[PDB]
RNA sequence: UUGGCGGAAAGGCCUUGGGUGCUUGCUGGCGAAUUGCAAUGUCAUUUUGCGUGGGGAUAAAUCAUUUGUAUACGACUUAGA
RNA sequence: GCCCUGAAAAUGGAUGGCGCUCAAGCGUGUUACCUAUACUCUACCGUCAGGGUUGAUAUGAUGCCCUGACGAGUAGGCAGGCGUGGAGGUCAGUGACGAAGCCUAGACCGUAAGGUCGGGUCGAACGGCCUCUAGUGCAGAUCUUGGUGGUAGUAGCAAAUA
RNA sequence: GGAAUACUGCCAGCUGGGACUGAGGACUGCGACGUAAGUCAAGGAUGCUGGCAUAAUGGUUAUAUGCCGCCCGUCUUGAAA
RNA sequence: GAAAUUGUUGAAAGGGAAGGGCAUUUGAUCAGACA
């Protein structure tokens, strides 16, 4: 419903995220998706690693510059398993992917605005407990990703001060709850009442 | 002017072009029908060309009616043109191609005389 | 006040199509807030209107409309398919489409 | 010659047409529609008013007001499928409309009689208009669509 | 689909019409045509279609 | 207009003071018509061009010439009021 | 039963791809839903079959009309039509006030073969209909003759002392 | 001991919303409702109303977008090869 | 004084061919009734 949408990437399975943005982006919502860091796969550490450097060993043989180009950062990773799931060689398809953004962190323009969750591709409400998952973040470091440190810190300063504008957020809205509270027990109250408001 | 008639349908407006046509010069776009042996139109495999066919006929009602509802009849002089003269509301004059310029003005004036409509009175105007 | 919307707000999604076939003659429309055939239900043989706009003045105005209507419900999941009395261009497929409250049988 | 005379020609009389069995029969409108109810406009000039049905005319139209006092709305016709009908009810006896016909309307500034007997309709419902509260102020008002609206689900 | 027990479109076989094109011969026909749509004897009827009949099937008595 | 904060793509957020407009928190009085029974019934932001006047600033590159740390040709690297 | 070991091939690689782990996997059950030139109903074209109607004063009894069913196709068969050179007849046909030919993302008719018109160019003959006749219809045959391209301002224009 | 409900089936029971279609063209048939005259949803659509009368609808053409489309001819069981 | 092929002018499109089928948008262009 809103013009732009930004989801929270932190705590979605990959797969079941980039399924749900592919039709939001062919239906014509704009999307924008932070903290590509934080997204998880189902299955081992092991297991994914081994599956990219599967990926890794596919390459033009005649002139490695034409073959797959093998993306190493979280976002670039996800990027191609949404690419994947859209007709991208076609005006149509290549509409749909300028209305996605994908980012490691939460840059300056998003860290004020709200962020969404997408329920059907959380990973605590859909892999059973006990199975064993992994984070991109770390997948993308053992294969060549340098600024996981550099996000790392940003993202610190970042939560210091989203904690201090919450704190004041908290204690506005205290007084407001009071004040609605104490304008209670009135008439226009009473009538609000009736009507269910 | 002409008589109440039907809604004229068109089944397929579209000019049917002979194969390869617009491939090779020497083609040209008179219709011809494939009968080579591999021929993807004559096998009619999806997404090629259309190939006319009976099934195409015009509703016999309206069939060889011009928009206006008239039936196009080719005159020369004043003598076949008044074989329409009880014939207005079906039939149409329409002036020969090599008619000079002159006689096309007595055709003009005895066609709107006898109020028989004529589809090219614009030819050889001075 | 603030708002003067008397429409519904809608998506153009596709045509109706099978695998590899299409048909430009149908196009399935998705309604804001629709998400079942049984609410589909009511939107039937209302108005739609797709409002676009052109550099030329023909009219008295540079805004051009192309009006259809609903036909039917489409899955289970509140689509629903409409005819326009001319087809829709592929190139609004995701552009926005209004849907008007007449017929009403309210 | 130039081209050859057909040796038939068709008939130029034209053939009577069959005696059509399709016989006129009165409207009947729906359940909701009852002289003195709110009707909200979906369309026209006045899109998104809220006026009060009157009575039902002949060519299968409502008759309708403002009043023009209150949302500057006059005597009108509208159709009854461009209209909403609303739950609230305003009384309509002792209110004169048998004076309005097709007629009435006919096409062919604003006439001398127009302001006369609109003056004189829409007093008696402002009468009734202030029986109850808040309900002027709900005339003057315009109806529109806010976000999360759903009208299949919504309640007039 | 029709899983056809005989072959479509097939004519009837027999002569409807002389294939001669005497304006005489015609002219019987249609007296006899006539005869045998409005009269209900045998007699017509074997006549109209012996009227068709080509020259071999028409010997000499 | 005052002060503070924000560099990950900050181009935004918060705050002080006065001026002016509106206020449907409540009670009033006038105006609306005729777009004729519906026709998006036109109320958005993209870029560029030509004319107004209120400020602001008064360069370089290439060819030709020359160099050999360069060079198939282009290119590269130097010099010359 | 599922899973695992047994299980080694050469360009990089394919449950169709992405991807998927109380599945978007495997076995099984219950519903909703999507869509073929198939099925049902209607219109229109054609084909075949069975029928109606000669009565003058208004024209086609090869006419007009009513009813039912049917429609794939190489090799091949048959039928109805379109176009070209020439011939008999006819239209007391068209034309230097412009015949034929040619050009024309201009118009109209026919399912189609094609036909008709406007505009431009041009300069001396040509067409409709009823019939007769044939050296009568081209995309191909490493087809015949003639003309013209890409290659391409490219290969190259460096033996014999200057 | 006395009911209800579920499941399945029937009704020449009633009723709301949506979509596509309007072939035919004097009369003739079979019925229905009526004491009658007549009427009717009974062998195929009529009634009322509005806007525009022109490039507005539509045709042609170029382009754009969605989906689809391998080079014809020939021999061959089999040809984009 | 046709075609292949070519120059100039005008319009349009062009991310490893081009051309085609169905449908509609946009631009250009055009016939038909005003009874
Ligand atoms: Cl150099
Ligand atoms: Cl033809
Ligand atoms: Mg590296
Ligand atoms: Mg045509
Ligand atoms: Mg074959
Ligand atoms: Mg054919
Ligand atoms: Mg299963
Ligand atoms: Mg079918
Ligand atoms: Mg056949
Ligand atoms: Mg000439
Ligand atoms: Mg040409
Ligand atoms: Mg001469
Ligand atoms: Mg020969
Ligand atoms: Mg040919
Ligand atoms: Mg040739
Ligand atoms: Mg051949
Ligand atoms: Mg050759
Ligand atoms: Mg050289
Ligand atoms: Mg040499
Ligand atoms: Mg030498
Ligand atoms: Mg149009
Ligand atoms: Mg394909
Ligand atoms: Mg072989
Ligand atoms: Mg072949
Ligand atoms: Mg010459
Ligand atoms: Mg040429």
């Amino acid at each position: 419903v809103e013009p732009v949408v930004v989801i929270d990437g932190k705590g979605h399975l990959v797969g079941r995220l980039a399924s749900v943005v592919a039709k939001q982006l062919l239906n014509g919502q704009k999307i924008v998706v932070v903290r590509a860091e934080e997204l998880n796969i189902s299955g081992e550490f092991f297991r994914n690693k081994l599956k990219y450097h599967d990926f890794l060993r596919k390459a033009t043989a005649f002139n490695k510059t034409r073959g797959p180009f093998h993306f190493r950062a979280p976002s670039r990773i996800f990027y191609k398993a949404l690419r994947g799931m859209v007709s991208h060689k076609t005006a149509r398809g290549k509409a749909a992917l300028e209305r996605l953004k994908v980012f490691e962190g939460i840059p300056p323009p998003y860290d004020k605005k709200k962020r969404v969750v997408v329920p059907q591709a959380l990973r605590v409400l859909r892999l059973k407990p006990g199975r064993k998952y992994t984070t991109l973040g770390k997948l993308s470091t053992s294969v060549g990703w340098k600024y996981e440190d550099v996000v790392a810190k940003l993202e610190a300063k970042r939560k210091v001060s989203s904690a201090e504008y919450y704190a004041k957020k908290r204690a506005f809205t205290k007084k407001v709850a009071s004040a609605n509270a104490t304008a209670a027990e009135s008439d226009v109250a009473k009538q609000l009442a009736a009507l269910g408001y | 002017a002409s008589l109440p008639h039907p809604k004229i349908v068109k089944k397929h407006t579209k000019k049917f072009k002979r194969h390869h046509s617009d491939r090779y010069h020497r083609v040209a776009e008179n219709w011809r029908k494939q009968k080579g042996i591999d021929s993807v139109v004559r096998r009619r495999f999806r997404g090629n060309i259309s190939q006319p066919k009976i099934g195409y006929g015009s509703n016999k009602k309206t069939k060889f009616l011009s928009p206006s509802g008239h039936k196009t009849f080719l005159v020369a002089n004043v003598k076949d043109l008044e074989t329409l003269t009880m014939h207005t509301k079906t039939y149409a004059a329409e002036i020969a191609h090599n008619i000079s310029a002159k006689n096309r003005v007595v055709i003009l004036a005895r066609a709107k005389a006898l109020g028989i409509k004529v589809t090219n009175p614009k030819g050889r105007l001075a | 006040a603030e708002s003067h919307r008397l429409y519904v707000k809608g998506k153009h999604l596709s045509y109706q199509r099978s695998k590899r076939v299409n048909n430009p003659n149908v196009s399935l429309i998705k309604i804001e807030g629709v998400a079942t055939p049984q609410d589909a239900q009511f939107y039937l043989g209302k108005r739609i209107a797709y409002v676009y706009r052109a550099s030329k003045e023909v009219r008295g105005s540079k805004i051009r409309v192309m009006w259809g209507k609903v036909t039917r419900t489409h899955g289970n999941s509140g689509v629903v398919r409409a005819t326009f009395r001319n087809n829709l261009p592929a190139k609004t497929f995701g552009a926005s489409v209004r849907i008007f409250l007449y017929p009403s049988n309210i | 010659s130039a081209q050859k005379a057909p040796k038939w020609y068709p008939s130029e009389d034209v053939a009577a047409l069959k005696k059509t069995r399709k016989a006129a029969r009165p409207q009947k409108l729906r359940a909701s529609l009852v002289p003195g109810t709110v009707l909200i406009l979906l369309a026209g000039r006045f899109r998104g008013k809220r006026v009060v049905y009157l009575k039902h005319l002949e060519d299968n139209t409502l008759l309708i007001s403002g009043p023009f006092k209150v949302n500057g709305v006059p005597l009108r016709r509208v159709n009854a499928r461009y209209v909403i009908a609303t739950s609230t009810k305003v009384s309509v006896e002792g209110v004169n409309v048998e004076k309005f016909n097709v007629e009435y309307f006919a096409k062919e500034e604003i006439k001398a009689e127009r302001v006369e007997d609109q003056k004189v309709v829409d007093k008696a419902l402002i009468a009734e208009i202030k029986k109850t509260p808040l309900l002027k102020q709900y005339l003057s008002a315009s109806f529109s669509l806010k976000n999360g609206d759903k009208p299949h689900m919504l309640k007039f | 689909g029709i899983d056809h027990t005989s072959k479509q479109h097939k004519r009837s076989g027999h002569r409807t019409a002389p294939k001669s094109d005497n304006v005489y011969l015609k002219l019987l026909v249609k007296l006899y045509t006539f005869l045998a749509r409005r009269t209900d004897a045998p007699f017509n009827k074997v006549v109209l279609k012996a009227l068709f009949l080509s020259k071999i099937n028409r010997p000499p008595v």
